[PDB]
RNA sequence: GCGGGGUGGAGCAGCCUGGUAGCUCGUCGGGCUCAUAACCCGAAGGUCGUCGGUUCAAAUCCGGCCCCCGCAACCA
RNA sequence: AACCCGAUGCAAACUGCGAAUACCGGAGAAUGUUAUCACGGGAGACACACGGCGGGUGCUAACGUCCGUC
RNA sequence: GUAACGGAGGAGCACGAAGGUUGGCUAAUCCUGGUCGGACAUCAGGAGGUUAGUGCAAUGGCAUAAGCCAGCUUGACUGCGAGCGUGACGGCGCGAGCAGGUGCGAAAGCAGGUCAUAGUGAUCCGGUGGUUCUGAAUGGAAGGGCCAUCGCUCAACGGAUAA
RNA sequence: UGCCUGGCGGCCGUAGCGCGGUGGUCCCACCUGACCCCAUGCCGAACUCAGAAGUGAAACGCCGUAGCGCCGAUGGUAGUGUGGGGUCUCCCCAUGCGAGAGUAGGGAACUGCCAGGCA
C-alpha cells in the first residue's frame, strides 16, 4: 500500500507542525493533478486552496500533471493567501519527496511571496 | 504426586487463603466431591484420595482431579536458627477455598460414587460434601 | 521485446478465452524474473562469490546484488551479514530478452532435457526452476569455466493460482513434461 | 539502469543447424552458432516385451 | 581499556577538550572541529596525550 | 545469594490534574513515555514531562492508540 | 559450611580465555620367532557424570541432580 | 503427542479489567486559645513493648523476628 | 518512601559512531516452490503481525518508531539559565529560554552525546597546561590564587594512617 | 439542496475484520514511456519525471450482511472505609462505596472545513 507508506512518511512532520502551531501549506500530488491547501493550525479549516482540477488554472495549462502545472498552482495558492494576508506558512510535503513537481510548487509559492 | 514440571520461580510467599472458590460446579462428570472447608491439599493427600476412589470404582468410569498443587512449601531443617535465607522446597500444595470441586466422577452409579468419595474424603484434611451435576 | 509483443498479440487473447476473464487486467502477467546463486563455498573463499557474480552478470546482462546471511547459523558456520549469495532482478525489456534466451537457447542446451516439471508452482502462480550448470547459457564459456555453478530461476507472475500461472507459461510454450 | 556498472549488452546473431536465425541482445558480443534450439530440439518437436522377444528369437 | 586523551586547539590558545579513545581499535589520531572559547570560533582540534 | 536492591528513584506524578504550575515545573517522572507530552509540555532526556508555560495541568487520553497525554492549559 | 573433581578400557591433558579432544599404557590387524614374550609397522576406540539453561555454537560458561575427594563441623 | 479448537483451574516478581481507601490540587461553610509556617535560644532522643489491621520470615509455632499503619 | 543473613538478577563498561541531522525502511516464526542445499544458508510467494529489535540485567518505553539503512557531519559546542525534582547534608537530577559560534535540512525545524534508569570515589597532597590575579625594600623570580586537566578495587566503596 | 469523488481534521473498534454485491463523466487507482530531472547496495519494483492507449482486475470507495472483534445494562456476587461482634490461619452485623466475569441487549460509526464532477 503506497498510500499508507506515504502517510507514515508524512506523519512525523505533520505532528511536528501541529505541535508548533504553524499554518500549513499541504500539497497533494497525483499522476494527473497537483493540489495545494493552506490549512489553519487547528488542521480542520482550509484558509485557501488551489489545484489543477480548478478550471481557471487548468485552462491555461497543457497538462495538469507536470512541473509547469505545479508552478501554476504554487503561484495561485500563494497569491490567494497574500490577499487573505496569511504571508507566513510551513510547507507540508505530505510524504512526497521535496523534488520535481512538489518542489516546483513550493518555489513558485516562495516566488509569489509566501514565506517558508 | 502432582507437581509443576517447571516454574518461573522456586519459592513463593506464604500468602493468605481468603475468599470462596472458583470452579464450584461439576463440569466434566456426573458426580463431584466439593470442599466445604478452607485449607491446603498436599500432593500426597491428593494422590492418597485418588488411589482410594480409583480402587473403590475398580477401574470403572472416569475420574477428574480439578485441583493441582502448584504452590511450593518450604521448611527449615531441624536445629537451624531463624534467618540465613528462606528454607528449601519440601512439598507442593493446592490452596482450597469453600465450594471448590476437588474431584469429579462419571461412568459409575451414584451409590458407588458416594462410597468412593467417602473413602477418598477420609484421606483429606478438609471437610467435603458429595455433589451432582445440575442443568444450571 | 519479441516475447513481450507475443504476450500482447497472442497470449492475452488465448488466456482471455480460456479463463473467460472480464478484463484484460485480469489476464496474468510476468512481473519479474529473479536469478539467484547460493554460494555457500564463498565463506571459505571470497573470490568464488566474485566468480559466481561474474557468471550471473554474463547470463543476466546486469550487475548482481550480493546477498548476505540474515542470521548466524552454526550448522553452515555462517555469521549474520556474511555474503553467501548473489541475485539479479530482471524486469521489463531485460526480463523478456532473458525469458526468450532461456526458452529458445538455454533450455535446449540442458543435458538430457526431458521437459521441466509443471508441479514447480508455489501455489500462488509463481514458477521456480533450478539450473544445474551455467554452461547451458551461451554467454558462459566452457573453456574458461573455473567451476560448475548452478542457479535458481524464479518467475513471479500476477496469476492468482497455479492453473493461471501454468497457462501463462504454456502460452509462451515454456517446455513442460 | 545505472551507468558504467553493467556488462556491455548488444544485439547478436544466433544461428542453428536447423537454420533458425535469432537476433538477441547478449553480453556474449560475438555471433553464436548453436547445435540445438527450441525449434529443432527433440522434446520440443515431440520426436523424443519379453514375451515378444521370446517369440522372435525362438519362433518354432 | 579506553584511555583519556586531550583534544588540543589548532588556534594556539592552548585550550583543550578531554575525551577517551580505544587506541588499539582506533590508532588514527582523532580530529574534530570544536568551539574554542578563547578565540570564540569553531576550529580544528587534534588529539594529544592527556 | 540475594540481599541486593537499588535506591528508590522517586518517580511518579509530581503535579496532578488541575494543579497550577510555573513554566519549567516537573509534572511526571517516569521510565519511557508512559505519559506523552501534550500542548505546552516538554519531554526531557529521561522522559521527564515538564511545563513549558504557566498554567493548569491537564491529563487526557487521545489518538488511535488511546495514549495518555499531559498538557498545560494556559491560565 | 567452603573448595576441588567426574574426558577412549586405565592413568593423565584440554576448561581458565566457546567454535579448533592430546599423551602414556592397553586393545585390534599385519610382521619377526619353532613358538610365546620383547620388538617393528598399521588401525580402532571418549561426542566429555546426568539433565536443564545461555549461545548462531558448549568438554569448555551458568544452574541444579548424582557421585567421589579435601577442609570445616567450634566456645561455654 | 506438538499445533490448533472447546471446556477447567492457579500466580509476590502474570494483566486484553479493576474498586474501597489513601494521597495531590481547587472551592465553600461551620468549628477550633494559630491549631500553620519561618527564623532564633535551650533540649532530650536515635534499646522500644503489646494490641488491631495489611504483609515478609518462621511451622498463618513462639510473650519469635522484620516492615507498614492505627 | 518503607525492614530482615526475605525472593530473583545485573554493574565497576562500550561507542568518533553505536553521537547530530536529513532522507528512506520495517520485525519473529511458519508454510509452499526452487541447483548443489541437508532441520537450518541464499531466492520467490503466502500466512503472521513485533510473538522481533533495542551494545550489556531487569522494568518501563518505543511504528511519528527509541528498531533498520544511507548521505552529510562534530551540538559528545562555550558562557548562562526562568522554574522544578530528589536529598539531614555533601550532593545528584530535569529544564524551556538568552548570548556567542556550529552541523544537518528547501523549509518548519532539530542538535548542549547515546530509549531511559548501573558503568562509580569527597577532601588533603601533588603533577601538567593556561592566566588583564598575587609577588614580604624595589624590578623580577620563586611560591600561591584562578581556569582547564591528571593521579586512589581509598571495593570495609561519606574514604581513621603514607605505612 | 441532494448525490458522488479527492484533500485536511475531529473521534479513536457501536468506528475494526470477514463475507457478498457494486463504481470509472469526473476523481482516484492501476496504467503507458523514460533521452531526461531524479533513482536502484542489482532492478524505472520503489522513488522520479513525461504522459493518457487500456482497465476498474487489483487497490480504493460505497452498499448489504452478525461469522467474528468491539460495546453492554438490570440484578446478584467479590472486595472495601468507619463502627461493632464471633466459634477469630477466617468470617458476621450496621452504614457508606461497590467491582471483575457473565446475562439481556447494542452494533456493519458519526462528524467539521475546502475543492472538483453531476443532477
Ligand atoms: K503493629
Ligand atoms: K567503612
Ligand atoms: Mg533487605
Ligand atoms: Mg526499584
Ligand atoms: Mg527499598
Ligand atoms: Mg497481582
Ligand atoms: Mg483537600
Ligand atoms: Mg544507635
Ligand atoms: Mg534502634
Ligand atoms: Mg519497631
Ligand atoms: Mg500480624
Ligand atoms: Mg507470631
Ligand atoms: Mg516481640
Ligand atoms: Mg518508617
Ligand atoms: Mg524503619
Ligand atoms: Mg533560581
Ligand atoms: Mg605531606
Ligand atoms: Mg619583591
Ligand atoms: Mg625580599
Ligand atoms: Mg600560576
Ligand atoms: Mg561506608
Ligand atoms: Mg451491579
Ligand atoms: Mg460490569
Ligand atoms: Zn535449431
Amino acid at each position: 500500500d503506497k498510500k499508507s507508506a506515504r502517510i507514515r512518511r508524512a506523519t512525523r512532520a505533520r505532528r511536528k507542525l501541529q505541535e508548533l502551531g504553524a499554518t500549513r501549506l499541504v500539497v497533494h500530488r497525483t499522476p494527473r493533478h497537483i493540489y495545494a491547501q493552506v490549512i489553519a493550525p487547528n488542521g480542520s479549516e482550509v484558509l485557501v486552496a488551489a489545484s489543477t482540477v480548478e478550471k481557471a488554472i487548468a485552462e491555461q495549462l497543457k497538462y495538469t500533471g507536470n512541473k509547469d502545472a505545479a508552478a501554476a498552482v504554487g503561484k495561485a495558492v500563494a497569491e490567494r493567501a497574500l490577499e487573505k494576508g496569511i504571508k507566513d506558512v510551513s510547507f507540508d510535503r505530505s510524504g512526497f519527496q521535496y523534488h520535481g513537481r512538489v518542489q516546483a510548487l513550493a518555489d513558485a509559492a516562495r516566488e509569489a511571496g509566501l514565506q517558508f | 504426586m502432582l507437581q509443576p514440571k517447571r516454574t518461573k520461580f522456586r519459592k513463593m510467599h506464604k500468602g493468605r487463603n481468603r475468599g470462596l472458590a472458583q470452579g464450584t460446579d461439576v463440569s466434566f462428570g456426573s458426580f463431584g466431591l466439593k470442599a466445604v472447608g478452607r485449607g491446603r491439599l498436599t500432593a500426597r493427600q491428593i494422590e492418597a484420595a485418588r488411589r482410594a476412589m480409583t480402587r473403590a470404582v475398580k477401574r470403572q468410569g472416569k475420574i477428574w482431579i480439578r485441583v493441582f498443587p502448584d504452590k511450593p512449601i518450604t521448611e527449615k531443617p531441624l536445629a537451624v536458627r531463624m534467618g540465613k535465607g528462606k528454607g528449601n522446597v519440601e512439598y507442593w500444595v493446592a490452596l482450597i477455598q469453600p465450594g471448590k470441586v476437588l474431584y469429579e466422577m462419571d461412568g459409575v452409579p451414584e451409590e458407588l460414587a458416594r462410597e468412593a468419595f467417602k473413602l477418598a474424603a477420609a484421606k483429606l484434611p478438609i471437610k467435603t460434601t458429595f455433589v451432582t451435576k445440575t442443568v444450571m | 521485446a519479441k516475447l513481450h509483443d507475443y504476450y500482447k498479440d497472442e497470449v492475452v487473447k488465448k488466456l482471455m478465452t480460456e479463463f473467460n476473464y472480464n478484463s484484460v487486467m485480469q489476464v496474468p502477467r510476468v512481473e519479474k524474473i529473479t536469478l539467484n546463486m547460493g554460494v555457500g563455498e564463498a565463506i571459505a573463499d571470497k573470490k568464488l562469490l566474485d566468480n559466481a557474480a561474474a557468471d550471473l552478470a554474463a547470463i543476466s546482462g546486469q550487475k548482481p546484488l550480493i546477498t548476505k546471511a540474515r542470521k548466524s547459523v552454526a550448522g553452515f558456520k555462517i555469521r549474520q551479514g556474511y555474503p553467501i549469495g548473489c541475485k539479479v532482478t530482471l524486469r521489463g525489456e531485460r526480463m523478456w530478452e532473458f525469458f526468450e534466451r532461456l526458452i529458445t537457447i538455454a533450455v535446449p542446451r540442458i543435458r538430457d532435457f526431458r521437459g521441466l516439471s509443471a508441479k514447480s508452482f508455489d501455489g500462488r502462480g509463481n514458477y521456480s526452476m533450478g539450473v544445474r550448470e551455467q554452461i547451458i547459457f551461451p554467454e558462459i564459456d566452457y573453456d574458461k569455466v573455473d567451476r560448475v555453478r548452478g542457479l535458481d530461476i524464479t518467475i513471479t507472475t500476477t496469476a492468482k493460482s497455479d492453473e493461471e500461472g501454468r497457462a501463462l507459461l504454456a502460452a509462451f510454450d515454456f517446455p513442460f513434461r | 539502469m545505472k551507468k558504467d556498472i553493467h556488462p556491455k549488452y548488444e544485439e547478436i546473431t544466433a544461428s542453428c543447424s536447423c537454420g533458425n536465425v535469432m537476433k538477441i541482445r547478449s553480453t556474449v558480443g560475438h555471433d553464436l552458432n548453436l547445435d540445438v534450439c527450441s525449434k529443432c530440439h527433440p522434446f520440443f518437436t515431440g520426436k523424443q516385451g519379453r514375451v515378444d522377444r521370446f517369440n522372435k528369437r525362438f519362433n518354432i | 581499556i579506553r584511555e583519556k586523551i586531550k583534544l588540543v586547539s589548532s588556534a594556539g590558545t592552548g585550550h583543550f577538550y578531554t575525551t577517551t579513545k580505544n587506541k588499539r581499535t582506533k590508532p588514527e589520531k582523532l580530529e574534530l572541529k570544536k568551539f574554542d572559547p578563547v578565540v570564540r570560533q569553531h576550529v580544528i582540534y587534534k588529539e594529544a596525550k592527556i | 545469594r540475594n540481599g541486593r536492591d537499588s535506591e528508590a528513584k522517586r518517580l511518579g506524578v509530581k503535579r496532578f490534574g488541575g494543579e497550577s504550575v510555573l513554566a519549567g515545573s516537573i509534572i511526571v517522572r517516569q521510565r519511557g513515555t508512559k505519559f506523552h507530552a501534550g500542548a505546552n509540555v516538554g519531554c526531557g532526556r529521561d522522559h521527564t514531562l515538564f511545563a513549558k508555560a504557566d498554567g493548569k495541568v491537564k491529563f487526557e487520553v487521545k489518538g488511535p492508540k488511546n495514549r495518555k497525554f499531559i498538557s498545560i492549559e494556559a491560565e
